[PDB]
């Protein structure tokens, strides 16, 4: 256009709003979702709507209800008010079962406040929920719960909940809680951090407080004492009012009690049958367990002969941990996502008696997940199509031919859709399918039995009115060639793009380990504005450490994070300015977590071509970073494993050429992941060597920095950075 | 002359996996008296009946007895699988053999340990990656090679004891996993009889 | 013209040194003189010298001596190595001690390590060291020690050394040991920190500490539990070697014990009497107490007819605390500098049991310490010379006739010496006088009996060759009126200074209570290069709250912290501006401590004067910084006390108007006096209303940030900072 | 009747500034059955003989007894200065009276207490800004105002008690310090024996 453009305001206050559709299957063919603060229930087939919980029903509460949960059977509805956050995922609160027939709120053995967790069987209306570290299960929402565990300690001893290093980088979730399908069995960890050290840091939260508060959470570092973990597995039918709970324990296999390990996996199979997925600390090597209920003794009994080794020879096993499996409905057989010997990630069929595999998908090209296995089909989605590891398309395979595999999204929309996202009902009757772009979001609503698609949800087309008067940046993904091998770019290049005219170029970077900046989604993010407003090249590059492109790209920095992946968008700039539409005197680059890492290498590595940049809460010393994410590609920081690239990597070692380039330094303080301390080894190491830069720390916020006024503010001080470094009035 | 039936009767029996064996030759044997002391549950023999082998001219009359909760019967029985036969004992059929699982009266001068135990993993882990696990099963009537990492009984459910194998057994490292259960009212014993010909004009009779 | 100007890198490198003649009295008429690190003892009449210690006869320790301390009687020499700093007085080392007389090392009974303090008898080689809290007893250097007390307990109980509180806002020093004035009596005081709250920060330490430790440090902030005092006297004559040391308490006097009070001075006035000054918790209200020993019981004995009460009501007693009396040779009366009733401080007379004293000077000044006192006169230094309350001369009175007082030091040489201190030898025979400025330093050496100079000890002349080369700035010293009142400023003219060019202005404040930024000390500081180098006017103004000009322009703000400091500041910015040399576009304010406090709310006062601002470790909520130094001047932060103007006189509140300036917060993380919870409640507020501002955080630095490195980066990216906002090249 | 002195010889005694009081009238003593049952180390009489002491008949008499240590046996002495004679106890001389030093063998079925202790300081605080310090002395033969702020021994040394004090005693605030002394191998006692005698009326004859 010739006029509006999208500016920082934009992104900050969210002018333009993407309008969602998410909704929760409640059956195979009834699906609820909520419009105008209305609970609705949308039947698949009639597409016919109705009311199945209003908004003004709680318009008497007294309270904030931050978020629900209703039963699988829809006669509760479980409440959470008094949110109070804690982790990436962990957060207690206080909860009420409003009873839905009978329309009054249950009132006799409630749920206490600060409870940790809280979860439905998958099947009918019990619940089970963890508070002070022990786990309860209430059998009815109106009868007393059953105390399961007694070695409840905080900080010592987690029943039912993980700790940080499991929360963060094994299970992403903050539940250990693990119900068999029909409710029978509630299956649950255990972990023990008696001998895990402590991370101590300062809040200083509200004015009102006098004195700071210091915050101590058993964090493993890179070679550190790492937590040990129990499983357990109890009958949630035989409970006793009168006696306590009697839980079974699964022992690890023989191959993992021989040293550290850690259970990455629990996946249910049958309603007798539950798989167990083991890694050892060096995680070159994990084993999965079948483990079936034995009516005669009462215990677990898991087999020799149904144990499958899933190891690696030039690197880790799966992509941040081995992957789940998709039994069949018998429980005889399973599918997982495992490497094809020449690296690259497809479906393999397991018998559970017989170790060795047959891989149903082959190609240069990889599985990403599988969504739903049907008595005939198996669904997965893959990034086949048309040969580009940035897209996702949903595949359907013939569980008979092998040979028989139809794109069930791709051409749907082939212009505007390039990265689906599939959402199945029970007994995969109907599916959801959400494009995420290279256009505006796009809900579609399907039928499995003849690809039937019924419905559109959100077309996103009121979004689409404002964003024609308006001058949006275009988006670029293509690739290039070095060393023989194809490794790809993506570019967000200003309205109205002359392919002749020199250009500011901002080199976006993560370059974390099976990472992947360059895809087909789209986003209204910060580099949006950059490209729109200040006319500025936003690029991303995935070099060798990148995923989705086979174990040969991925395994390239195995033992050696912060040498290739680092080099690669060095490199990578070269080969960006000599495309000649950019400013070869103006590039920067700017990075988060990993990313920050890569930037701060970078800008230290005295390559001599960026100008600038900024580095917000950085990695600087691998030795500083937790046990389980730094050891899988790093091994052990001891004279014998790896040590002598620990200290061949750090930030700290390249102080000295930091006297070529402007920094921006930011941190924040309460930062439980990325710990203050990196950023604080950084600036002594400038400061002990003389380097002037700028730095700047956000007081008890997090490693997202973002609470609403600590988001805008990080934003609009990298954009006056980057406006000062690019000389741009 | 008379058979010492009493080393059975006295202190604390053995587990599983550490049981005690009596051998008798040139003795006199009251089978029908050592049954009465005990609450018998079960007499179940083969290659010879419960009454025959009360009266028997035989050369060796062997016994193996040891502390067995009769919830487990499921896995003392023939051809039965589970960590009892496959990690503890197995029952030899070379012989005729009786099996008795049997509870004893309140006060028959034996002690009820603290809980009943049995092994419930012996593998040798090894390989060039520490990577095959081979179960370590027992030959019948033998002692399974975990038995010395806790003869006793164990500490509670789960206690993971490892050691290095010599060359003798070859290998790399023997792993092994205790099981515990709790002690019911009584204590219930079990007994394993086995009699033996031989033209040696026997010497063990009633 | 041609020549060349102060540099930043020669105030960093310290290319220019003022040469000193620091001297160790040792008798009457003799003292001690380091030159070319050889120790040398002078005849003070004649000036013939000789060597004392050669600057060899250390050279085989393979330890660097970093501090020495020469016995009186000249016996033994203590050698202080392996120093590691604590707070601004305490710090912990090791110590050899030097036999003299027979050249080798003491090396039997030799000091522990970690020892907190040591210290010898005022006459002779008795030694007294504080080793884990406990106080030790050497009567000979190489003797077995004597144990006088044996309840040290590390962050509880402190013995003969001081905590936090009492080493930074009383005494000023890390020792609470008292020696009799001939070495029998050793008194000291002992501190209950049980119930004293903690103050817990983050120390990270050198790179290959994988995790950071927590410092935790006993620190009372406003309106917490205070620490507890007892006063202990201890015969260092009648110790048994086989018979634990009896220590005789000295109790506070009736009137203190009804509440929270303080010990704020010990002075010893004959070989037997001993005078306390204690103070309430309420700072307006102090007791001095007259303690007599009597060796039928051993005991001692405090009569309440010899108690003196020095109260205030118009703010808090003495400058910052009761000042120190002077006891004549009897040790029945003594001199004390207290307000008279027109509230300026000048000496009084007192009999040790007569409550009334006789002001023996009066006056529109004030006397700033008494230095001397023989049996015929009264050796003092006051502001009265010129009536310019920032100047320093030595005045004597006489004892027969106080009509008869003569100044020594105002006509030697008044344009080059305004600023005088003196160093009397004993029975003050001779004197050396210090002149610190507004020239350059000069040391002279004069004989009390004819007030005759004998000889001119250093006067910088080989710096005054080298200070010719460059161009240096000059100083005025004027004042102006407010309100029909005196207020005396200063300014850094820059080198050729034009009164028809317009300058950029710094404003420099400190501006606390009993503050004095503006004077005649000549100083090679940062304001010298800024003024040389940069042409930038550097000016500091003292308003209200000032000292050394009566009680009331200081006691002003007494109740009322950040109102008229702050206004007065601002005022004065507004009146340098009218005139004619100042860009009134072009005028910035930077403080440390207080000065970070008053600059910052300058800075957030809405004014429009100032265009930009540097806070350095500043006091940002009166709420966080410790009781002593609060409460004397606020109060209890309850509502029945001050509790309206606690919360009426923060940083925070003032965070919107922060939009009309550029703004630099700096703090360290290991500030142990201003805590960086101050700095990072500041940061909050600016984020959390939409203020931009730059930062910086200088890894575990104090609250000097006084590490070679960080002091020279944080004067250089202080110097990029107004050179920007002055547009400077 | 005879004079009891079973107080003096079961329980507990109590501190030097907490003193029992024993007065015996209309009854008889036998004075040298009592010092058998103690090592005397001081037998001091002032106006009255020290055998004397035992052979007279008398209108009243009354014993002070408490716990003393030996260490501190010249404060009690007459005319003695310090924390004993002023804020403790200080013998009257009104009357013939005689003073005992004595320790108390095992032998005995009283108990030793947890320490000694004797006040430092007992002054009262009034005036404006509560400035005026009026040290409260005692009188020879009476109490200290202090005796009610502890009475069963002191918790530590240097304990400090500070009460607000009624009209009758006074008025202001009470404050008192109390000093404590280590308990010795056995247990040291201090009588104040005193006699009283009446112009017709000595009915506290000994016992022959
Ligand atoms: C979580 O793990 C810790 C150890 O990391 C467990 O605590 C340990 O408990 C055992 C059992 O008593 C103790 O170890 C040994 O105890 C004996 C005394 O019986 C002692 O002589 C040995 O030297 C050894 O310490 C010990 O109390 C403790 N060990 C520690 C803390 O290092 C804890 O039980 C585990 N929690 C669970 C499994 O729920
Ligand atoms: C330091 O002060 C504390 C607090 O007054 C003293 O501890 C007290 O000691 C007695 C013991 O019964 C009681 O007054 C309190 O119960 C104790 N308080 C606490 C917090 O423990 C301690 O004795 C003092 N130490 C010294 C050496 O004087
Ligand atoms: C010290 O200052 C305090 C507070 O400024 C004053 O104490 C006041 O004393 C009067 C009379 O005793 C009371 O009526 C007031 O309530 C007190 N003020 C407060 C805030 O409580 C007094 O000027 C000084 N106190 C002393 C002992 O000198
Ligand atoms: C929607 O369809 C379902 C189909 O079972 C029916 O039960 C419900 O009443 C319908 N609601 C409306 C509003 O038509
Ligand atoms: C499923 O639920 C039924 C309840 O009717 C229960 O009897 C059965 O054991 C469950 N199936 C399992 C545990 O496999
Ligand atoms: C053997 O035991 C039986 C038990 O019924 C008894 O009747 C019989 O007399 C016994 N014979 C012996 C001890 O010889
Ligand atoms: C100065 O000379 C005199 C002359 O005898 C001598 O006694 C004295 O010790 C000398 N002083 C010094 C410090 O050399
Ligand atoms: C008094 O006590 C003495 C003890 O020495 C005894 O000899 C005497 O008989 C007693 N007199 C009495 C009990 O009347």
């Amino acid at each position: 256009d010739s006029r509006k453009t999208y500016t920082l305001t934009d992104y900050l206050k969210n002018t333009y709003r993407l309008k969602l559709y998410s909704l929760r299957w409640i059956s195979d063919h009834e699906y609820l979702y909520k419009q105008e603060n209305n609970i609705l229930v949308f039947n698949a087939e009639y597409g016919n709507s109705s009311v199945f919980l209003e908004n003004s029903t709680f318009d008497e509460f007294g309270h904030s209800i931050n978020d629900y949960s209703i039963s699988p059977d829809g006669q509760f509805i479980l409440l959470e008010y008094n949110y109070v956050k804690q982790w990436r995922h962990s957060y207690t609160a206080s909860y009420d079962i409003y009873d839905l027939n009978k329309r009054q709120l249950i009132t006799e053995e409630r749920i206490p406040n600060n409870t940790q967790w809280v979860t439905w069987s998958p099947v009918g209306h019990k619940l089970a929920y963890v508070w002070n570290n022990d786990i309860y299960v209430k059998i009815e929402p109106n009868l007393p719960s059953y105390r399961i565990t007694w070695t409840g300690k905080e900080d010592i001893i987690y029943n039912g909940i993980t700790d940080w290093v499991y929360e963060e980088e094994v299970f992403s979730a903050y539940s250990a809680l693990w119900w068999s399908p029909n409710g029978t069995f509630l299956a649950y960890a255990q972990f023990n951090d008696t001998e895990v050290p402590l991370i101590e840091y300062s809040f200083y939260s509200d004015e009102s407080l006098q004195y700071p508060k210091t915050v101590r959470v058993p964090y493993p570092k890179a070679g550190a004492v790492n937590p040990t973990v129990k499983f357990f597995v109890v009958n949630t039918d035989s409970l006793s009012s009168v006696t306590n709970a009697t839980s079974i324990q699964i022992t690890a296999p023989a191959s993992m009690l021989i040293g550290d390990h850690y259970l990455c996996d629990v996946t249910w199979a049958t309603q007798e049958r539950i798989s167990l997925q083991w890694l050892r600390r060096i995680q070159n090597y994990s084993v999965m367990d079948i483990c079936d209920y034995d009516e005669s003794s009462g215990r677990w009994n898991c087999l020799v002969a149904r144990q499958h080794i899933e190891m690696s020879t030039t690197g880790w096993v799966g992509r941040f941990r081995p992957s789940e499996p998709h039994f069949t409905l018998d429980g005889n057989s399973f599918y997982k996502i495992i490497s094809n010997e020449e690296g690259y990630r497809h479906i393999c069929y397991f018998q559970i008696d017989k170790k060795d595999c047959t891989f149903i998908t082959k190609g240069t090209w990889e599985v990403i997940g599988i969504e739903a296995l049907t008595s005939d089909y198996l669904y997965y989605i893959s990034n086949e199509y048309k040969g580009m590891p940035g897209g996702r398309n949903l595949y359907k395979i013939q569980l008979s031919d092998y040979t028989k595999v139809t794109c069930l999204s791709c051409e749907l929309n082939p212009e505007r859709c390039q990265y689906y996202s599939v959402s199945f009902s029970k007994e995969a009757k109907y599916y959801q399918l959400r494009c995420s772009g290279p256009g505006l979001p796009l809900y579609t609503l399907h039928s499995s039995v003849n690809d039937k698609g019924l419905r559109v949800l959100e077309d996103n087309s009121a979004l689409d009115k404002m964003l024609q008067n308006v001058q949006m940046p275009s988006k670029k993904l293509d690739f290039i060639i070095l060393n023989e091998t194809k490794f790809w770019y993506q570019m967000i290049l200003p309205p109205h793009f002359d392919k002749s005219k020199k250009y500011p170029l901002l080199l976006d970077v993560y370059a974390g380990p099976c990472s992947q900046k360059a895809d087909t989604v789209f986003r209204l993010n910060w580099a949006t504005y950059l490209a729109s407003t200040e006319n500025i090249i936003v690029a991303s590059f995935d070099g060798r450490g990148s995923g989705y492109q086979g174990d040969k790209i991925m395994h390239a920095i195995n033992r050696r994070l912060g040498t290739f992946e680092v080099e690669d968008q060095i490199e990578a700039a070269r080969q960006f300015s000599k495309m000649g539409f950019v400013d070869n005197k103006r590039i920067a680059i700017w990075g988060w977590s990993y990313g920050g890492y890569v930037t701060s290498m970078v800008l230290g590595s005295g390559s001599g071509v960026f100008k600038c940049g900024i580095a917000v809460a950085p990695v600087s010393r691998w030795e500083y970073y937790d046990s389980v994410y730094t050891e899988r590609y790093m091994g052990l920081p001891t004279p014998e494993d790896n040590l002598d690239h620990y200290r061949n990597s750090t930030v700290m070692s390249r102080a000295e050429n930091f006297k070529q380039v402007e920094y921006l330094l930011i941190h924040g303080t309460a930062d439980d992941n990325v710990h203050f301390q990196q950023s604080a080894q950084i600036s002594k190491a400038l400061v002990d060597v003389g380097v002037d830069f700028q730095a700047m720390w956000y007081t008890d916020e997090d490693h997202g920095i973002a609470s609403s006024t600590a988001h805008q503010h990080i934003y609009t001080h990298m954009s006056h950075f980057i406006k000062q470094c690019f000389s741009l009035p | 002359k008379e058979c010492d039936f009493t080393p059975m009767l006295v202190g604390v029996p053995p587990q599983v996996y550490n049981f005690k064996r009596l051998v008798f030759t040139n003795c006199n044997y009251n089978l029908t008296k050592l049954l009465s002391l005990f609450m018998v549950n079960e007499f179940s023999c083969n290659g010879i009946s419960p009454d025959a082998i009360a009266r028997g001219c035989y050369s060796s009359l062997t016994v193996d007895y040891f502390a067995y909760p009769l919830s487990m019967r499921s896995y003392i029985q023939p051809g039965s699988a589970g960590d009892i036969s496959l990690y503890n004992y197995k029952q030899s059929f070379a012989n005729p053999t009786c099996r008795v699982l049997a509870t004893a009266p309140a006060n028959l001068t034996l002690t009820k340990p603290s809980a009943y135990g049995y092994f419930q993993k012996c593998s040798r882990v090894s390989g060039e990656h520490n990577s095959v696990e081979t179960p370590l099963y027992i030959n019948p009537g033998e002692y399974s090679i975990c038995r010395s990492f806790s003869p006793y009984g164990f500490s509670e459910d789960g206690e993971v004891f490892r050691r290095q194998l010599t060359q003798y057994e070859g290998g790399g490292i023997l792993v092994g996993v205790g099981a515990k259960l709790a002690m019911t009212d009584k204590l219930e014993m079990g007994f394993i009889i086995s009699v033996q010909y031989g033209t040696d004009t026997n010497s063990v009779c009633p």
